[PDB]
């Protein structure tokens, strides 16, 4: 009936639980707290030349 | 249908007015596995001088008498080589077989309830107060329930309605049980395995179960019959372990 | 990804059609004395038609049955006064002051669950014959504290650094404070009842406190303040979860006396009628 | 790990929620908000013999 | 992202919701409300030879 | 090699300097088979009830110690369900295991002979004379061996050389038998099957076996060693079978 079945934030060294959406709107469905993405190269390398890091940086 | 015969170690009761017998919830008495233990140390299973069946001493059933129980263990702690596998260990662990005996002719009457429970704890006749082990058992004597309310101090209200719990004694039912019909059978049966919430325990700590007899049709019978009529329990300890040995207690 | 989990649902069982008979089946006749209960349906005694019935058990299992909330516990405490104790709140944790969860609780023997705690706070103004003031939002401080911690002795104990104990900051206006706590217990199951004392001598202490052992907790006024005086007052409500219970028990009839014991006064078993054959008679012109 | 994950309620004219059950009771799961049947001749229509529409009621 | 999509309870004579599990312990799961298993016969036939319900209990 | 474990019934026995075990003849314990019976009704057999390990009281081994003995049965009529199946039947059926311990140190010396009996037939100390029961056993206490020629009346002859037997105390070890030294071993273990002319006998009439424990060198100790040195037995029923209930006999 429109289930959503996703795993759990466990640990490391059953685990699944379900969801129903109950409303119209999308604003009313609760948050997306297991989305991890990153790219910090945006904001770490944003040069137009590449820096291989084992050469110089000049010359 | 009706003849049992039940052997343990050396000892075997035979019965020709048997009901059926009941296992307490469907389970089987059985050692304990290596998947929930938490001892380490290698048990002790004597199982023919322990698994054996002991006899208490018998019970008169009058025309008014309100009934009895008792407390398991700590009725066996004399018997044989079960009590002293108990005086010198720490932890123990056993099933029970229970048989209750009492007959009569075919011009008596009356009916008994025979019942196991788990973890009766019970409540004193004085309500800001507390209970003595005196109190709540004499070993393989016997208590006795009373008649009306009871008072003064340091006995345990006793009264039958009531079961010393505060409870209904009509809904005893809910436990393994069985009843005594004059008419109708001789004995009751019952097996009861091992219950708790930990794996093992201490035997002169912990009040495993109560056995409870209570009448509830009176003994009648008429010009010349016979007017003595006993009551006798016999009870066989099964897969009995124990761990933790060192000098014999002392109470 | 998506996992679809698949729910059964569980009816009860339909009535089939019977007729007429005459033969040496008895299913009727039966034998109480044996401790077995007859399953005897109405299709074995009378005629019957086919019904089928999509009725469903679903509100009488036992987490259905179980996971509510429910008061547990309510206590008061000032932000100014002549005793110093009465400055903060403090109480050992269990389930057993409020009858109504304890009656419900105490149908089995052994219990295992997750919990679900909430808090409910609220404020009030002491009588005063002069009032007339202005005060800022209150912040309250809940401080959850293991057998074995140090006990605060004021309201301005060092104690209150909280550095390794759990606790709960929050001011008026808000939502009630919530968190969960996992099944705690050194044993493998709750127990409800223990017929056993606590010296292997067969005295000391009695019944259910030998065995729960489970902290305490400490409740106070953040702000330090209020030249004119206030009183706050706590609840605090269980609701257990993922749960498990064992041994049945027959439910309390006699009321209860007190947190520690199992004592009672004796009492009836129900009340009366004129007779063993009375009627009310309800079809009268 | 038990996860289900179902459609949302929305318009007509990203859109699925996931949910994982926590407790061991189900009297403890939410509401059923999603189940939509109907069986109106029970009621409107609890007659013997079918009646066509087109037809006469009676004769 | 690990979504659960599970039935929700209904009526006899869409249906579905969706769950996502947010936190990294199970004791902070919701309730488990679906669950709907019995076995009475522990209680009501606790005996240890078979009694046929049509024969006579002794003899 | 000189680890042992032996499990009876609820009981065990541990030991860690154990020598072999005696079989008496190759024949261990068994129950009487269809073609070598002749009563007719049907035995019981308790089988963990009975057989399992009874202690009796201990002797003190003293510097100037002559020996003991037992007799069985009639040493075992009053333990547990043993003694009450005997009361209760006309014949009984039973093999033994015979367990005895005594420790001491490395600085202590002194050696002991255990033997097994059947069929002991003793003297009395005036030969003009018959002997009674009473000068035969004790039950569970033993009967003291003499130090010299024994006399007055109604006692029986038991000069340790002649084993109060009239022959050589050094050729009882044609009989199955085991010796404890000091120096070597502190326990004996003997397995007797049943030995008679008949399959079945009644148990209160017939002695079927003499326990003797002989001390061949005394006990010795120097300066500060310990002075108290006990001797200890144990003995466990095996194959047990009874026969001809009626009410109980009294002695």
């Amino acid at each position: 009936m429109g289930a959503q079945v996703s795993t759990q934030k466990t640990g490391a060294h059953i685990i699944h639980y379900t969801n129903i959406n109950y409303y119209k709107d999308a604003a009313s469905n609760s948050a997306n707290r297991q989305d991890f993405s990153q790219d910090p190269g945006k904001f770490t390398e944003p040069v137009k030349d590449i820096m291989v890091k084992s050469l110089p940086a000049l010359n | 249908d009706r003849v049992r015969s039940i052997t343990l170690g050396n000892s075997t009761i035979t019965t020709q007015e048997s009901a059926n017998v009941v296992v307490a919830y469907g389970r089987w008495p059985e050692y304990l596995k290596d998947n929930e233990a938490t001892a380490e140390d290698q048990p002790t299973q004597p199982d023919v001088a322990t698994c054996r069946f002991y006899t208490l001493e018998s019970v008169t059933w009058e025309r008014d008498s309100p009934g009895w129980w008792w407390k398991f263990p700590d009725a066996l702690k004399d018997m044989g080589l079960f009590g002293q596998n108990m005086y010198y260990h720490y932890l123990g662990r056993a099933g029970y077989t229970i048989h209750v005996q009492c007959n009569a002719s075919k011009f008596h009457q009356g009916c008994l309830m025979v019942v196991c429970v788990p973890e009766a704890e019970m409540g004193c006749s004085q309500v800001d107060g507390t209970v003595n082990e005196h109190s709540l058992s004499e070993g393989e004597t016997a208590k006795k329930f009373a008649s009306t309310s009871t008072n003064g101090t340091n006995t345990v209200q006793s009264i039958v309605t009531n079961a010393g719990m505060g409870v209904g004694v009509g809904n005893l039912t809910i436990f393994p049980h069985q009843w005594i019909n004059l008419r109708t059978n001789n004995c009751a049966t019952i097996v009861m395995p091992y219950i708790n919430n930990v794996p093992m325990d201490n035997m002169f700590r912990h009040h495993n179960f109560t056995l409870m007899i209570i009448p509830f049709v009176p003994l009648d019978y008429s010009s010349d019959s016979s007017t003595y009529v006993p009551i006798t329990v016999t009870v066989a300890p099964m897969c009995a372990e124990y761990n933790g040995l060192r000098l014999a207690t002392s109470l | 990804v998506v996992e679809a989990v698949e729910n059964a649902v569980a009816r009860v069982a339909d009535t089939i059609s019977s007729g007429p008979s005459n033969s040496q089946a008895v299913p009727a006749l039966t034998a109480v004395e044996t401790g077995h209960t007859s399953q005897v349906t109405p299709s074995d005694t009378i005629q019957t038609r086919h019904v089928r019935n999509y009725h469903s058990r679903s509100e009488s299992s036992i987490e259905n049955f179980l996971c509510r909330s429910a008061c547990v516990y309510m206590g008061e405490y000032h932000t100014t006064n002549t005793d110093t104790s009465k400055l903060f709140a403090s109480w050992t944790i269990n389930a057993r002051r409020m009858v109504q969860m304890r009656r419900k609780l105490e149908l089995f023997t052994y219990v295992r669950f997750d919990m679900e705690v909430t808090f409910v706070i609220t404020s009030k103004q002491d009588q005063g014959t002069q009032l007339g003031q202005d005060m800022p939002p209150l912040t309250h401080q809940i401080m959850y504290i293991p057998p074995g911690g140090p006990i605060p002795k004021s309201v301005t104990d060092y104690t209150w650094q909280t550095s390794t104990n759990p606790s709960i900051f929050w001011t008026e206006g808000n939502a009630p404070p919530r968190m969960s706590i996992p099944f705690i217990s050194i044993g493998n199951a709750y127990s409800n009842f223990y017929d056993g004392w606590s010296h292997f001598s067969q005295n000391g202490v009695y019944g259910y406190n030998t065995l729960n052992h489970m902290g305490q907790i400490y409740v106070r006024h953040v702000n330090g303040s209020s030249p004119l005086p206030m009183t706050s007052t706590v609840r605090m409500y269980f609701k257990p979860k993922h749960v498990k219970v064992w041994v049945p028990r027959p439910p309390r009839l006699c009321q209860y006396k007190n947190a520690s014991t199992v004592n009672f006064t004796p009492t009836n078993i129900t009340e009366k009628r004129q007779s063993i054959n009375y009627i009310p008679e309800t079809v009268k012109p």
